[PDB]
RNA sequence: CGACUCUCGGCAACGGAUAUCUCGGCUCUCGCAUCGAUGAAGAACGUAGCGAAAUGCGAUACCUGGUGUGAAUUGCAGAA
RNA sequence: CUAUCCAGCGAAACCACAGCCAAGGGAACGGGCUUGGCGGAAUCAGCGGGGAAAGAAGACCCUGUUGAGCUUGACUCUAGU
RNA sequence: UAGGAGGGCGCGGCGGCCGAUGCAAAACCCGGGGCGCGAGCCCGGGCGGAGCGGCCGUCGGUGCAGAUCUUGGUGGUAGUAGCAAAUAUUCAAAUGAGAACUUUGAAGGCCGAAGAGGAGAAAGGUUCCAUGUGAACGGCACUUGCACAUGGGUAAGCCGAUCCUAAGGGAAGGGGUAACCCCGGCAGAUAGCGCGAUCACGCGCAUCCCCGAAAGGGAAUCGGGUUAAGAUUUCCCGAGCC
RNA sequence: UCGUUCGUCUGACUUGGGUAUAGGGGCGAAAGACUAAUCGAACCAUCUAGUAGCUGGUUCCCUCCGAAGUUUCCCUCAGGA
RNA sequence: UACAGGCGAGAGACCGAUAGCGAACAAGUACCGCGAGGGAAAGAUGAAAAGGACUUUGAAAAGAGAGUCAAAGAGUGCUUGAAAUUGCCGGGAGGGAAGCGGAUGGGGGCCGGCGAUGCGCCCCGGC
């Protein structure tokens, strides 16, 4: 149960916050989980998903399909992954939509900012357990 | 989509329908009613004769005001009937469409007969007219839905 | 046998009730004290590669700059 | 020229349920009740007897401790002089 | 009957208890079976596709047939009343899926110029012109259009406005006013000073500011050409004028 | 509104535009006429859910009990105690 | 101490699209009035547009096949989808209303907890 009398526990406000969040806020909301191998290696559970990351679907009808992130299409709360597609009636091919909370990031697109971000998150999870 | 009726033998049936057609529901209802159970070749010629004002359509439910004529004497003794031209043309469109449907499948065109013809009212469209003393009254149309099924006659 | 009228049932229409919802409303409580001649509130006209409205902005015109974040915007096209 | 008949288009008023009469009784002039006369599908064009037909919470009259326009020797005031 | 009371039924929340549901919740549908004197209730079948129910206590915007009730939807009337002023159309051909209604030609008629002709002021605002077009709309119809869509189109020293005053309006100092506001002749170093001068000074200051007419007053233009749509005088050619 | 028929037509004539008068006020060759289909006091909003002894309506079941149109007073007689 | 405005919050035995503010939506909008002013209606496909290629008839709109989907009969005003009223198919009845209450007779339609086959003595032959 909440203690901070500045955070709202109302269904109406919490939904408004979610569905009217700006782009800089959807990056955190559309966050994915590290794989078992990476969670073991970086000591972080989950990260905000990036353009060139590699994922594996773990819940959809496409469960067990791996691929590369090709678009983090924040305006629809979705990511398209390479070759995760279906064909339209006319025969054209379209990329199907995946929510970041139903994939695991099997490989990281690491940068200077990502390395620092992994550090800060790793410094944290240890700072409570120890 | 779904018709009011299942074809008695669906393999030897062709079907046509049209929705929201701007023709009078009442006249179109009488036209269809007088066509039911006819063989197709008689159906096409009967309707063409009404268009050429040579045969008539009896009016039975919606008849209050309709004039009397000698042509409809064989079927309606009280002589009351008309020649709804626009109704006959619309049905000829769908009758020919269902005939084309059958030739695709492979039915015996000369063995076909109207197994089911149905007219239903559609959403009325609105216009308006002007009456004395600065008043407005509705001036509306009564469009109809038509669905038909031709079936091969069995012995 | 039929037509018409009334009626029962099945199917199909017409219409938008009901149910299930809800970034809205209403009510209560709390914090704070900040318009203008240095031109306000309000009004007008413009402004986007493709826009009419709403939203935003002012010939630097759906923005310029700084700072934070850290890889998108997206209906299509293009520099990338 | 309409009305009339045809192709096309296409309203509204009104509507408890309805719609053949005679007498009786009845809120003292019934379409329905009582007792009689009768009474046979479905349709077209007219007509103005009836529906105490429609239109409009009678404008006449009365009531109300409801008004308002106007008048004056009504009561109480008031600008002006 | 008017009226009073008791015991129940039903609806939606809250505190508690006991439960159903993707092996199909709610709602709705039925010539399905039952229970209760009744309010109502239980089950079957179907439809639907994610929520719901019973019991105790407690609470309320809690039960409809009426109110010329409110809003919405729907009938009969009824394919009916009706489409009848302004004299009038006809033949061929073209087009087109389709022609009484479009187009060309021919014929027959009308307005008869205080016109059914040619141009403007007000008012409108793109209706103007070309190209195309499914629906709707043009109370029949349409290939069509004053509709719809996409484009195009309004050129001035000389036409106007603009300048001047009319009736009249607003107005500074002043007078009134609780203040918003109301008063312009009341006469105040009245607003503005004007003119000659600059190389500075002089003179004079009288009935005085602004607004108010695309029909009053008023600097100046004519002819000939030109577009799908602009011009008689805005563009082109020539010739003038203020 | 339309048809025919009528009144007047050098005048106290017809008419456009501008301007003045605004609600117990205007304006009236006077009809209580006209003041935007509104006039014996316009229209708009508010006070305002104005008041009504008067008309209309007033939503589930069963069971039990069950009337009054009479007295007195009231500007009281369609009302109330 | 006050605080229907402003800005920033947090709650609720409140309403659930005819309710709640007039406005959940390009709502003080469209539209009306010379004006002061008046003032609406209108939310919901699907998990994902995967929003229906192609063939055939038609001038077209569309239809019939097909394709997508768990589903389109969820097909761009698309969750569910009531009633009034309407069409078709099947059945029934009718001499100037119909409907209604009690009876029953004929048809339908439906009902297997709609309606039982078990219990006591016994003789084995095994548990
Ligand atoms: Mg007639
Ligand atoms: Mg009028
Ligand atoms: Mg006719
Ligand atoms: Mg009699
Ligand atoms: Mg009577
Ligand atoms: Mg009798
Ligand atoms: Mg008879
Ligand atoms: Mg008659
Ligand atoms: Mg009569
Ligand atoms: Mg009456
Ligand atoms: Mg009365
Ligand atoms: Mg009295
Ligand atoms: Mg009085
Ligand atoms: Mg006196
Ligand atoms: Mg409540
Ligand atoms: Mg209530
Ligand atoms: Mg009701
Ligand atoms: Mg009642
Ligand atoms: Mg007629
Ligand atoms: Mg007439
Ligand atoms: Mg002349
Ligand atoms: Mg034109
Ligand atoms: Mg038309
Ligand atoms: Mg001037
Ligand atoms: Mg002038
Ligand atoms: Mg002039
Ligand atoms: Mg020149
Ligand atoms: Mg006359
Ligand atoms: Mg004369
Ligand atoms: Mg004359
Ligand atoms: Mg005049
Ligand atoms: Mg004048
Ligand atoms: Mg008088
Ligand atoms: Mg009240
Ligand atoms: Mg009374
Ligand atoms: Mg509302
Ligand atoms: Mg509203
Ligand atoms: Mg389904
Ligand atoms: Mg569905
Ligand atoms: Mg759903
Ligand atoms: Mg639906
Ligand atoms: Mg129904
Ligand atoms: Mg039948
Ligand atoms: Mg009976
Ligand atoms: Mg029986």
């Amino acid at each position: 149960m909440k203690r901070n009398p500045r955070v709202t526990s109302s269904r109406r406000k919490c939904r408004k916050a979610h569905f009217t969040a700006p782009s800089s806020v959807r990056r955190v909301l559309m966050s994915a989980a590290l794989s078992s191998e990476l969670r073991h290696k970086y000591n972080v559970r989950s990260i905000p998903i990036r353009k060139d990351d590699e994922v594996q679907v773990v819940r959809g009808t496409y469960k067990g399909r791996e691929g590369k992130v090709v678009q983090v299409y924040r305006r629809r709360w979705v990511i398209h992954v390479e070759r995760i597609t279906r064909e339209k009636v006319n025969g054209s091919t379209v990329n199907v939509g995946i929510h970041p909370s139903k994939v695991i990031v099997t490989k990281l697109k690491l940068d200077k900012d990502r390395k620092a971000l992994l550090d800060r998150k790793a410094r944290g999870r240890a700072a409570d357990k120890a | 989509v779904k018709y009011s009726t299942d074809p008695a033998n669906p393999t030897k049936s062709a079907k046509a329908m049209g929705r929201d057609l701007r023709v009078h529901f009442k006249n179109t209802r009488e036209t269809a009613f007088a066509l039911r159970k006819m063989s197709l070749n008689k159906a096409k010629r009967y309707l063409e004769d009404v268009l050429a004002h040579k045969q008539a359509i009896p009016f039975r439910r919606y008849c209050r005001g309709v004039g009397r004529t000698a042509q409809v004497k064989n079927r309606q003794p009280n002589g009351q009937g008309r020649w709804p031209a626009k109704s006959a043309k619309f049905v000829l469109d769908l009758l020919k469409n269902a005939e084309s449907n059958a030739e695709v499948k492979g039915l015996d065109v000369d063995a076909l007969y109207i197994s089911h013809i149905q007219v239903n009212q559609a959403q009325k469209q609105r216009r308006r007219t002007y009456r004395a003393h600065g008043r407005i009254n509705p001036y509306m149309s009564n469009p109809c839905h038509i669905e038909l099924i031709l079936s091969e006659k069995e012995e």
